[PDB]
């Protein structure tokens, strides 16, 4: 009854069965932020935050219509009192 | 293949001189912290305060003018990540576990897949079995479906 | 999607706001205050926002490094939530017919 041969559908693009990381070459930060190693092992620690990312500069981060010339001016005038 | 990697380099190069820039910043409102701390109230001192934060306007001012240029290559954070990074760690595990969910949820994906193909292999082989009058309508129905 | 030049120019904008309302404060405060708090509030107002010009420094390295882990992130997302919708259908479709049955 609903046999209709001029309705065709077809595969849903991409196929989920196929490996869709490798269809557009998506391997390179998947690899570099990939839990283990090809051998397994643990490659970095791992944490939550952004707090890391900033140690490296200097300073202790143990805790996470205008006139420019004029406010500099008033700034010195109150350091120098 | 060509025009992607000199865009993809012309970005990386935008991007490294902001980090650059961005560090200068950095390292000058650190320095003027450390002045402020330390303000003997002499007038050289003075002079290189008001030098200083001179200094620290243009540079801010050059990177609001760069970072807005239209032409520019650096034209998403979700306000999750932004959550996730106010814990003063290292961001890893975040990234770990939701791939990992990602990834169990492909695995439930791949095998419910395979377990509906199988469903239906096996309910066209006996239709066809039972009834072979209507056998070819369902390979048919095959077609339709693969 | 959100640009990443909009977020730096609103960024840009309330510094420099909250610099012309501090300096605002400071000019109408009185002098009896001593000159130490309001350089240590000064220094504390220059290190929250060197703090937010280095939230906005790790972010454009994250763009650096940027999207790709992000679109298949995304991509994947959208597949499991289609999913769970379409079991959610397929239940709410049985539970409306069984009336019919």
């Amino acid at each position: 009854y609903y046999v209709d041969p001029e309705t065709t559908y077809t595969y849903q693009q991409p196929n989920p069965l196929q490996d869709l990381i490798s269809v557009y070459g998506l391997d390179d930060i998947s690899r570099q932020v990939a839990r283990t190693n090809l051998d397994g092992t643990k490659a970095v620690k791992l944490r939550k935050s952004y707090k890391n990312q900033i140690a490296d500069l200097s300073g202790k981060f143990s805790t996470i219509n205008f006139d420019w010339d004029l406010c500099s001016s008033v700034l010195s005038q109150f350091e120098r009192s | 293949m060509n025009g992607n990697s000199t865009n993809n380099e012309q970005l990386q190069q935008e991007l490294a001189t902001t980090q650059d820039q961005v560090a200068s910043i950095i390292e000058s409102f650190v320095e003027l912290g450390v002045s402020i701390y330390d303000f003997p109230g002499t007038p050289e001192a003075t002079k290189g305060m008001i030098t200083n934060l001179q200094r620290n306007v243009d540079r801010l001012y050059k990177l609001n003018v760069r970072s807005n240029d239209p032409q520019s290559s650096l034209s998403d954070i979700p306000l999750e990540v932004v959550q996730y990074i106010e814990d003063g760690r290292n961001p890893d595990i975040y990234t770990r576990e939701f791939v990992e969910a990602i990834r169990r949820s492909n695995q439930y994906q791949r095998g419910k897949m395979h377990g509906l193909k199988q469903l239906r292999d096996s309910l066209a082989d006996k239709i066809v079995d039972e009834f072979p009058e209507l056998k070819e309508p369902v390979e048919d129905i095959i077609k339709r479906t693969s | 999607q959100v640009s990443l030049a909009l977020v730096i120019r609103n960024l840009t904008v309330f510094t420099m706001k909250e610099l012309a309302q501090y300096m605002k404060t400071n000019v109408h405060t009185q002098a009896n205050e001593p000159n130490s708090a309001k350089k240590i509030r000064f220094l504390q107002l220059i290190i929250f926002l060197r703090t937010q010009f280095l939230k906005l420094y790790v972010l454009v390295k994250w763009t650096r490094t940027i999207h790709v882990l992000i679109d298949l992130l995304n991509w994947f997302r959208t597949t499991n939530m289609n999913v769970n919708n379409c079991i959610w259908a397929l239940k709410s479709s049985l539970n409306s017919m069984t009336n019919a049955k």
